[PDB]
RNA sequence: GGGAUGACCCCAGGCGGUAGGGGAGCGUUCCCGAUGCCGAUGAAGGCCGACCCGCGAGGGCGGCUGGAGGUAAGGGAAGUGCGAAUGCCGGCAUGAGUAACGAUAAAGAGGGUGAGAAUCCCUCUCGCCGUAAGCCCAAGGGUUCCUACGCAAUGGUCGUCA
RNA sequence: AGCUGGGGCUAGGAGUGAAAAGCUAACCGAGCCCGGAGAUAGCUGGUUCUCCCCGAAAUGACUUUAGGGUCAGCCUCAGGC
RNA sequence: CCGUGAGGGAAAGGUGAAAAGAACCCCGGGAGGGGAGUGAAAUAGAGCCUGAAACCGUGGGCUUACAAGCAGUCACGGCCCCGCAAGGGGUUGUGGCGUGCCUAUUGAAGCAUGAGCCGGCGACUCACGGUCGUGGGCGAGCUUAAGCCGUUGAGGCGGAGG
């Protein structure tokens, strides 16, 4: 019982683990009346 | 000419806040402005503050002409970590570290 | 307990530093720092907050203390001496071994 | 579950107390040592 | 052998190596050398070097940093060289954005405050205790009580609340 | 032979025990602290710059000796022949 | 701070010559920062001398998605860089070769011990005796101890004794 890691994992291998960890920016559309930006299919912070 | 802001000893984890910083790098100040607002991370707040101070500092200090601002380079280094004791089973007591980020946004002028 | 040489009355010469060469009168003397302040020699610029007077004001000029060793008593007619002590009756003195004179006041 | 410290202010002054220590040579030497080490409190503090 | 009584040319050989024996050196702290010498036209320390000397330990030189010390030749004396001791003290990693966030009594909305609110305040609805999860007393604790101003930390999130 | 609050007494080769070597302040076939103390350890670990030369033993005898020793053997250095 | 108690028992020094410790303005709730100003120096700004290493991060050069490994080494080649070039630095495609360090053992890459990594602390000494060797003094002799006198860190006397 009680499993443990056998080797400190390397700076190479943990960083490669993280290759998927990167964020993707919010999805945004120009607003119908106001100048500003909005997520699509939502109610605009300005001029709802 | 180029202008910066550095938020220091921000109580938040460098690993965590670095992620949103990556979202806005090389972005025109205006897309960077839109990206952080709709990003959902506790660190979008803190970066947006540093973004602005540098935007302020740019126009307001180094006479940089706002409309052409982009994010030249930017990054968070790791500040000094405060340690606290987390009591555990059978008397044991580990220590967890609440960390610290030094956020840096560096602004420069677009060439158009 | 600290013995000095110059006192408040004195006219002294600043014998070293930025203000080397200049004579003036010791305005105050701080035995515990071994420092004399000679008005108006050593002046500095302190920045100061906008509470009342300097209510607008941001900057004051003030005269900084000097290491009591930097200055020397002037001795009427010269710019030397050190110390000497004449006794007579009953006691006390300062004379110039340069020589031989007051302080006094 | 019932543990080892069950504080009672009389027991403390009666057992580790100052008059306690002073009654017995064993205990005068307790005070002698504590005094010599320069302890701030020679004897438990009970309220 | 070269007769230079030698520090040196020539010739001929030997030189795998653990426990061990032997020999020569490098370097660190300190003393005499020193009331001297180096030094702000930059000491010790640090960071570089593809350069010079040494077989090697090392020594030079050069640039950058640093900003007040260093210490030749010759000799003397030692708290003198670390990679390992489940060594000692510290610092920072890995596991990992993983396990958890501590009773499955349960929450929803509207409004207020505030830079900022699932987490504070009020209202409404819902749920849970009720020989208690309510109220009194004794220990023990020691200002935690009340109220104003606060949110760095403490609060397993947040906090404008405590 | 009930449970329980408060106040007391008994303790280290000693107490207490409807007896398990149980318990005696979260490890009791002999408590904890400070001291004798740097106890002892024929055992385990560890032992820090460089270059040059040479270079072993794992056998014999005795040994409350057998994974430790003393003498011999085998290495090395100096002087001698 | 730990312990009921006797008792155990830490960490933690350094701005600058001088506070001249940064008024004022800008982003900001603040913290923090950007200009201004001080200062010889402000990556000396108070989490303040020097500021190593592990460790984290941004930018650049070379490189890698049909190879397979104690990670190096030998060779050639491609790219980038320094130049006087026959030159040198970086990186690494393909090809040769290649069983970690220490410890302990007849034998370890060993699937036997120890070690996450870095920095610092860390183990053949001293006294008196003994015994060899060596550098000197005096040699049928050699030599003083306690003590006495003297002394800028000045030595001499002292013959009991061995
Ligand atoms: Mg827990
Ligand atoms: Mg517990
Ligand atoms: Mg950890
Ligand atoms: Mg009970
Ligand atoms: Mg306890
Ligand atoms: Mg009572
Ligand atoms: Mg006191
Ligand atoms: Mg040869
Ligand atoms: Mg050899
Ligand atoms: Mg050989
Ligand atoms: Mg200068
Ligand atoms: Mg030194
Ligand atoms: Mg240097
Ligand atoms: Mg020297
Ligand atoms: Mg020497
Ligand atoms: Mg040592
Ligand atoms: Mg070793
Ligand atoms: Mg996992
Ligand atoms: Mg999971
Ligand atoms: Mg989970
Ligand atoms: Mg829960
Ligand atoms: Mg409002
Ligand atoms: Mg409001
Ligand atoms: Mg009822
Ligand atoms: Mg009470
Ligand atoms: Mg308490
Ligand atoms: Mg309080
Ligand atoms: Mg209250
Ligand atoms: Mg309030
Ligand atoms: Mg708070
Ligand atoms: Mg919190
Ligand atoms: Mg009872
Ligand atoms: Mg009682
Ligand atoms: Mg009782
Ligand atoms: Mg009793
Ligand atoms: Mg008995
Ligand atoms: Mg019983
Ligand atoms: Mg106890
Ligand atoms: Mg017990
Ligand atoms: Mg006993
Ligand atoms: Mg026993
Ligand atoms: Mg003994
Ligand atoms: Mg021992
Ligand atoms: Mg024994
Ligand atoms: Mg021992
Ligand atoms: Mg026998
Ligand atoms: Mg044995
Ligand atoms: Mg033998
Ligand atoms: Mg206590
Ligand atoms: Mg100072
Ligand atoms: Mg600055
Ligand atoms: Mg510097
Ligand atoms: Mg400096
Ligand atoms: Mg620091
Ligand atoms: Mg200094
Ligand atoms: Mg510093
Ligand atoms: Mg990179
Ligand atoms: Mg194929
Ligand atoms: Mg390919
Ligand atoms: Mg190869
Ligand atoms: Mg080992
Ligand atoms: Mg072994
Ligand atoms: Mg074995
Ligand atoms: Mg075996
Ligand atoms: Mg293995
Ligand atoms: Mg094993
Ligand atoms: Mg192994
Ligand atoms: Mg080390
Ligand atoms: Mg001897
Ligand atoms: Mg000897
Ligand atoms: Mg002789
Ligand atoms: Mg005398
Ligand atoms: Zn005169």
């Amino acid at each position: 019982k009680h499993p443990v890691p056998k080797k400190k994992t390397s700076k190479a291998r943990r960083d490669a683990r993280r290759s998927h960890h990167a964020l993707t920016p919010p999805t945004l559309v120009p607003c119908p009346e106001c100048k500003a930006m909005k997520p699509p299919h939502t109610v605009c912070p300005e001029c709802g | 000419m180029e202008a910066k802001a550095i938020a220091r000893y921000v109580r938040i984890s460098p690993r965590k806040v670095r992620l949103v910083v990556d979202l806005i790098r090389g972005k025109s100040l205006e897309e960077a402005r839109n990206i952080l607002r709709y990003t959902n991370k506790r660190g979008a707040y803190f970066v947006a503050k540093v973004l602005e101070s540098a935007a302020a500092n740019a126009v307001n200090n180094h006479d940089m002409l706002e409309d052409r601002l982009y994010v030249k380079a930017a990054y968070v280094d790791e500040g000094p970590a405060l340690k606290r004791v987390l009591p555990r089973a059978r008397g044991r007591a580990d220590i967890i570290k609440k960390r610290t980020s030094h956020i840096t946004v560096i602004l420069g002028e677009k060439h158009g | 307990r600290v013995k000095m040489h110059v006192k408040k009355g004195d006219t002294v010469l600043v014998a070293s530093g930025k203000y080397k060469g200049r004579v003036g009168k010791v305005k105050e003397v701080l035995p515990k720092k071994y420092a004399v302040i000679v008005e108006g020699v050593n002046i500095v610029k302190k920045a100061v907050r906008v509470s009342p007077k300097y209510p607008q004001g941001g900057f004051i000029e003030k005269e900084a203390p000097l290491h009591a060793s930097k200055v020397r008593p002037i001795c009427p007619a010269c710019g030397k001496p050190t110390r000497v002590r004449k006794k007579f009756l009953e006691n006390g003195k300062k004379i110039r071994v340069c020589a031989k004179c007051g302080g006094a006041l | 579950m019932k543990r080892t410290w069950q504080p009672n202010r009389r027991k403390r002054a009666k057992t580790h107390g100052f008059r306690a220590r002073m009654r017995t040579p064993g205990g005068r030497k307790v005070l002698k040592r504590r005094r010599q080490k320069g302890r701030w409190r020679l004897t438990p503090a009970v309220r």
